[PDB]
């Protein structure tokens, strides 16, 4: 999952870590740990092992949830007649196939190369 | 070496509370404790600021009266006069205390009770009335009694205003009036923040005072 | 693993960058050819085609056809990649 | 039409005297009329009959959609009954401040099949799904996600009445959850297309990989038996949980849903 | 972080919604709660990703052509559209349609009136979506002007995700034909992320989600509340938006 | 303070690792975090780093292990390939289920060991796909055989009915030019993290 | 404005540049509509709206990756008081330090663009370029990007021997005059060298300190600071960071050329 690490405004910023999603921050193991560090904090759970299971199995159900509404968005896209000229794995076969085309002539070439 | 103040920081006397302090305690040249908590009593306005006169009446109420007079004498001689006058002033007054032959200042007993005794609960009182204008200025006066003098310095030096508080701190609603005064003999208020947070030499980098100007803006001048 | 530090050298530089080209065409066809004939008796049509294309190869000249910047590299990027103490 | 909701008093759990007419009532005189309006003959019949003889057809669409928004319809408020949580004419709207909330879908269960009988079907949820907890997880997310008119089914896999396997799948405005009706017409009308551009390869690939799609492991085609709907739609919820509040309305039909109508309508495995 | 917008008397609209067409309540359930939500949402999906920068509708231009991250486009495309749709209904920030429009009209559509035009306009809003939706009118490269539908968040702009008729029902051969002609275009566009070129602007955008019409409508009249919008609509907006 | 600040940002979330970013061995999930840029902070070359990064990158994501080193250079490798991987993993859209009869451990002193799937797929088992066309039992999927088969970015285990002659024998070792169709019937997890996928080759 | 677009016929379509007016059009009024987008950082930004040094934060300092020191390896030791700690095997630079000796920078950099010096901004590394010479419009004042060629203070008579100068107002009016050849040919030396990059410019530094200017500079946990009169603690690898003290010092600078020519119309 990429990360942009140019900072906006650490200042302007203003989590509360009773919950993980928070606005400006994206979901990660990041926002994960906040949430233990704030539960360890607390006493909530006193142990920190226990705080920081807890907060993994807040995230799994955010992250399932964010899998769900992008293939729920596919699907309805795709009854609604919308229309994608290259899927992702589409694009990813095609570059392949470049890299193959490449490889293909050079390989002939030394083939021929060995021959002689 | 100073800081921005955090974004979440609010000026605490909020701007109807200010204006209810100036309507109360602003006193004419016989001004009394009494007259202040006449006035209190009487002000007419919002609701917040008529709850939070309402407190701070409460609390004078609470404080000793004797006390809270012979301050409200103090305060005015002090500002009309110089420092060192004024200083002579309030050691004379601290000698008084110390020493009431009037037995008017109930100070020794009330110190006990709090600093030496406990913490907690306020002193009963056993003097509560309004003191005569003569016997204030007894009590807030020196005799041949008794020889009063202070430690001589190595400038012995005298003046009726500080000579560098007013370069080196948040400049007073009264300066800001005047300039607004000068400005007139068009003026808005991003001008004036200007003049006051960049043509000023010494208040160029001064930390809340544009913000401190807009609160002056708001409470006294119009559109 | 045991890494090796230089100590402070006055110039980094490589005194021949290979620059390991390709092999020439006509000189593999001859190659092969020569191949072809230590099999199959000395001039069988076997190797009929590779006999003339050895020939369209080498009809200008001898050879058909007729520098890696390596040390502008390690030049410029010395001082960099030295381990080389503050001054 | 149903016997369990009445236009005086709703549910004490999901709707209120206003919102649920504003979500049901309304909405079925609605389609009725407009059916009406569209089909001369006013016998109302099986609504799954009429939508077979009417599908895979342009001229005969708008009566199909309308059939199947009613049935939908239906089909979720059999399945809902009362609850134990107090109406939301009582309880305060939520705010922007219920999107940050995470949900308890992963870690608690509530109302299962088995605390009223039912074990045969939790059993049989359990075998697709892997879990109660799971089955949850994937029917609530599912239903937000569709965002706009649409409806979540569970399903049963029809290969007497067998049945293969238990599935979940989302349908939007007037889609069907039967894939019998619907399976191959645009194949069908991908052959149309091309056989006119001939009367006037890449065509035949895509043509293949249809084909794949659409058939089954072994039989011609397939069919889901339907068990339990949800419906998505703003219809339904903005009156009463407002706009944030669709999880929680999702939260409390899961709360009052009737598990031995689902039970029933399970049929016997293989 | 992306916030809903600051709109002009909005104190105004607050008490009373819009005279005509959406009151109190029913201009907060579409604008001051749903576009709220709606930003809310966006910036969730995009809270530490490029996108974060970039604006609504630039998001959705970029966006379109992935398949995944659809919920982004959705959410981008709802975003800009509902703003549209407000700008349209706003009182001030009477005017009448402009000179040039009308006569843009009449070169459209065979020489035909502006009510004529509206009750085509609402003719098809109530034939085509079902469910959600967006009505727009819009212009493209050729100078004449267009009705288009689309069913839930189907953008204007962008052919691909006009999201214009739902094959969730049975279609048209005719239709089916369009479609598979479209596809044809955009396999011939050949660029990497495979996005073609289109020029397509909306003029009169109006919302057929029920955010607008369900409080004060009810879930039927959804036709007689976009003939409300059309009736009373900023038409110095809709001008501002026409020449080239 | 400062430290507390240091502690949450940006770069400290970024849990350090000094494993090799050219790795030859076998790649059985990602190695490093991937790290993107916008386009406007690449145009001044500002990745968020301790340093400016050179001009002739110009892709947007990149791998580090090291923000400065002795050599005066981040330790850096322009690709971040592994996202792609999951998407088109997503994509194809087989769930990960264990095999093994287990409860999913996502629902309910430190264990290191991968829980459940390493988060390349958050899907659920449980649900279908419905289409235009309609509902779709058979995942269609384009991959090359090699010699297994690349099936979008995961080698994966082949089966057929009869061994096709006429396509393998007329280039058999330059299967990977052309691009065959596969079903594929199920995804598993082995301890190891590896994604044992079980692709049917059609025709 | 547009004065060539030839317009197409109203029976055809759109014309390329007639549609692309359109999309400007577009873009001016209806495209940034939707939403709009609070605490983002535009890199952009910084150089045309850089904030006053009283309203710099420790925390925004940090943002900008000041704070990020060369590495632990690559360590002079003569830079010790200014760095926090050591982390990911890199020092720290202490940041309170940064912004008490950027203020003090900033305040000396106001005072010469008051007395009306000449500030002259130096940065040869790559992307500073844009930024310096924005920096160098703001105040009344000077920068080089392209090398430094030694000897321009030093040695300014065969260097910068064959440029015009000119003369200036109290205000910043060219009031042109011949300047005389004996009037031309003396140096014209800097009231304020800042560089961005003082260890890669060490010989710029050396004659600032042999030619009599003081001199300010952005010090990185590997820079010697005592080679210049003003140092800055902070991170000059990176371009935003040192974008942003540039941009400041720009803004400081600014403020006190805005006071000088208030004070010359009184
Ligand atoms: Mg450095």
């Amino acid at each position: 999952r990429p990360k942009i690490l140019v900072e906006n405004e650490i200042g302007d910023e203003n989590y509360d870590w009773s919950h993980m999603l928070q606005i400006g921050r994206p979901l990660d193991g990041e926002s994960v740990i906040q949430r233990t560090m704030y539960l360890i904090k607390t006493k909530q759970y006193g142990d920190m092992v226990e705080a920081y299971d807890h907060a993994r199995y807040e995230f799994y159900a955010l992250r399932m949830q964010e899998e769900t509404e992008q293939q729920v968005a596919l699907e309805e896209a795709e009854m609604f007649g919308s229309l994608f000229g290259v899927s992702a794995i589409e694009h990813g076969i095609q570059k392949e196939q470049e890299v193959l085309d490449v490889w293909e002539k050079k390989v002939v070439e030394e083939t021929e190369l060995m021959a002689a | 070496f100073v800081s921005p103040l955090p974004k979440d920081y609010v000026f605490k006397y909020s701007n109807e509370k200010l204006n209810v302090i100036e309507a109360c305690f602003n006193l004419s040249k016989n001004g009394t404790i009494e007259d202040i908590m006449n006035n209190l009593r009487q002000y007419e306005g919002s609701a917040e600021g008529k709850a939070f006169a309402q407190e701070i009446k409460t609390k004078l109420l609470t404080k000793s009266p004797s006390s809270l007079q012979i301050a409200l004498r103090l305060v005015q001689e002090n500002s009309r006069d110089h420092i060192e006058s004024a200083i002579k002033r309030d050691l004379y007054t601290a000698a008084n205390m110390c020493m009431n032959q009037d037995s008017l200042v109930e100070f020794s007993e009330a110190t006990k009770h709090k600093l030496i005794d406990k913490q907690r609960v306020p002193y009963p009182w056993t003097k509560k009335e309004q003191l005569f204008v003569s016997q204030l200025t007894s009590i807030t006066s020196p005799k041949p009694s008794l020889p009063m003098s202070l430690l001589r310095n190595t400038s012995n030096v005298t003046w009726t205003q500080y000579p560098y508080h007013s370069k080196y701190q948040l400049p007073t609603e009264q300066e800001i009036a005047a300039y607004i005064e000068k400005r007139t003999n068009k003026v808005t208020e991003r001008e004036v923040l200007n003049h006051f947070a960049n043509v000023i030499p010494s208040r160029r980098g001064k930390l809340g005072i544009q913000s401190l100007c807009k609160i002056v803006c708001e409470r006294k001048c119009e559109e | 693993p045991p890494v090796y530090r230089l100590p402070p050298l006055p110039r980094l530089k490589v005194k021949k960058p290979i620059i390991r080209q390709e092999a020439n065409k006509c000189l593999v066809l001859m190659s092969n050819l020569l191949q072809c004939w230590s099999s199959y008796g000395h001039m069988s049509p076997k190797c009929a085609g590779l006999v003339t294309e050895l020939k369209s190869c080498t009809s200008e000249s001898a050879l058909g056809k007729r520098k890696s910047n390596i040390n502008y590299h390690a030049a410029r990027l010395y001082d960099r990649i030295n381990g080389k103490p503050h001054d | 039409a149903l016997e369990h909701l009445k236009e005086g008093a709703p549910l004490k759990g999901l709707f209120s005297i206003e919102g649920l007419q504003k979500a049901w009532f309304d909405r079925v005189k609605y389609l009725d009329a407009k059916l009406n309006d569209c089909t001369n003959e006013a016998q109302q019949k099986p609504l799954e009959t009429l939508i077979h003889e009417n599908s895979k057809s342009a001229s005969k669409k708008h009566i199909v959609n309308y059939a199947s928004s009613l049935y939908n319809l239906k089909f979720s408020m059999s399945s809902l009954q009362g609850c134990i949580r107090t109406p939301p004419e009582e309880c305060p709207r939520l705010g922007p401040e219920a999107l940050l909330q995470t949900p308890d879908f992963n870690r608690t269960i509530s109302n299962e099949p088995l605390t009223t009988g039912n074990e045969r079907l939790q059993a049989a949820l359990i075998s697709s799904f892997g879990s109660l907890m799971e089955f949850r997880t994937l029917l609530i997310n599912s239903n937000l996600a569709i965002s706009g008119d649409g409806f979540t089914w569970l399903v049963a896999r029809r290969q007497d009445i067998e049945y293969d396997k238990l599935f979940i799948l989302n349908t939007y405005n007037a889609g069907t959850p039967f894939n019998f009706s619907t399976s191959g017409v645009m194949n069908e009308l991908n052959n149309q297309y091309t056989n006119m551009e001939k009367q006037r390869a890449k065509q035949a690939k895509t043509k293949f990989i249809y084909e794949t799609q659409q058939k089954g492991f072994s039989g011609k085609e397939v069919s889901y038996i339907p068990l339990l709907a949800i419906d998505a739609s703003p219809k339904t919820w903005l009156t009463d949980y407002g706009v944030f509040g669709k999880r929680e309305y999702l939260e409390r039909v899961w709360d009052s849903i009737e598990w031995k109508i689902v039970e029933s309508r399970l049929p016997q495995r293989t | 972080i992306h916030v809903v917008p600051k709109l002009p008397n909005s104190k105004a609209l607050l008490q009373n919604g819009v005279p005509n067409i959406l009151s109190s309540s029913g201009f907060k359930t579409v604008w001051f709660d749903y576009q709220r939500y709606l930003c809310d949402k966006l910036t969730l999906a995009t809270a530490g990703q490029s996108l974060e920068s970039y604006y609504p509708f630039h998001i959705l231009l970029k966006t379109a052509g992935n398949p995944l991250q659809s919920n982004i486009f959705n959410l981008a495309s709802s975003i800009h559209n509902n703003h549209l749709f407000v700008e349209n209904i706003l009182p001030s920030a009477k005017t009448e349609p402009s000179r040039l429009f009308l006569s843009k009209i009449k070169d459209s559509f065979n020489g035909s009136d502006w009510e004529v035009v509206k009750e085509e306009m609402i003719y098809r809003a109530e034939n085509e979506v079902l469910g959600q939706g967006w009505l727009f009118l819009v212009e493209n490269n050729e100078k004449k002007l267009f009705i288009l539908t689309s069913n839930n968040n189907g953008t204007p702009y962008y052919f691909p995700r006009n999201q214009s008729f739902d094959l969730n029902s049975a279609i048209s051969i005719d239709e089916f034909a369009t479609l598979k002609q479209m596809k044809e275009l955009i396999g011939k566009s050949t660029k990497l992320n495979g996005k073609v070129q289109d020029w397509t602007m909306p003029i009169i955008c109006v919302n057929l989600w029920d955010h607008a019409y369900l409080h004060d409508y009810g879930v039927g009249n959804r036709s007689k509340y976009v003939k409300n919008v059309l009736d009373n609509l900023n038409w110095s907006v809709v001008n501002n938006r026409i020449f080239s | 303070t400062l430290a507390e600040l240091l502690g949450r940002s940006r770069i400290a979330q970024v849990a350090n690792n000094h494993k090799p970013l050219t790795y030859t061995g076998k790649k059985f999930h990602p190695t490093h975090q991937i790290i993107e840029t916008k386009p406007s902070t690449l145009y001044r070359q500002e990745w968020g780093l301790k340093s400016a990064i050179p001009s002739k990158i110009k892709s947007r994501y990149l791998v580090y292990n090291d923000l400065d080193t002795l050599e005066r250079i981040t330790t850096f490798e322009p690709r971040g390939g592994t996202q792609w991987n999951r998407l088109r993993f997503q994509e194809m859209g087989v769930p990960i289920v264990s095999n093994i009869g287990r409860q999913n451990p996502f629902f309910k002193k430190f264990n290191t060991e991968i829980i459940g799937t390493g988060g390349l797929s958050y899907s659920l088992p449980g649900k279908l796909k419905n289409s235009p066309n309609g509902v779709i039992q058979r995942t269609v999927v384009p991959g090359r055989i090699l010699n297994l088969a690349a099936i979008g970015g995961f080698v994966a285990d082949v089966v057929f009915f009869q061994s096709p002659p006429s396509s393998f024998n007329s280039m058999g070792d330059f299967i990977r030019m052309k691009t065959f169709l596969f079903e594929i019937l199920e995804a598993s997890m082995e301890k190891n993290g590896s994604v044992s996928m079980h692709a049917r080759l059609l025709e | 404005p547009y004065p060539n677009l030839i317009p197409s016929a109203n029976d055809k379509p759109y014309s390329s540049q007639e549609l692309f007016l359109r999309q400007l059009n577009h873009s001016m009024r209806t495209a940034k509509l939707g939403a709009t987008i609070s605490k983002v950082y535009y890199p952009h930004k910084d150089i045309f709206y850089p904030p006053l040094p009283e309203n710099i934060t420790v925390e925004s300092l940090m943002s900008a990756g000041v704070h990020l020191g060369q590495s632990t390896s690559l360590w002079r030791s003569s830079t010790q008081s200014y760095i926090y700690g050591e982390y990911k095997g890199i020092h720290i630079i202490d940041l309170n330090q940064t912004l008490s000796y950027l203020k003090r920078a900033a305040k000396v950099v106001e005072g010469v663009s008051e007395s009306g010096g000449i500030i002259l901004f130096l940065g040869t590394r790559q992307g500073q370029k844009r930024g310096l010479e924005e920096a160098a419009k703001k105040t009344h004042g000077y920068y080089v990007s392209t090398r430094w060629i030694p000897g321009t203070l030093t040695n300014s008579t065969e260097i910068s021997g064959i440029w015009e100068k000119q003369e200036i107002d109290s205000n910043d009016n060219p009031t042109e005059r011949a300047l005389s050849p004996n009037e031309t040919s003396k140096q014209v030396k800097p009231d304020l060298l800042v560089v961005l990059n003082p260890t890669e410019n060490r010989n710029a530094l050396l004659e600032a300190i042999k030619s009599r200017v003081p001199t300010i500079a952005i010090i990185d946990t590997d820079s010697e600071p005592s080679l210049v009169t003003y140092p800055i603690p902070g991170n000059d690898d990176s371009l935003r960071s040192v974008n942003f003290l540039l941009g400041v010092l720009a803004r400081a600078g600014q403020r006190g050329l805005q006071n000088r020519l208030a004070r010359n119309n009184e």
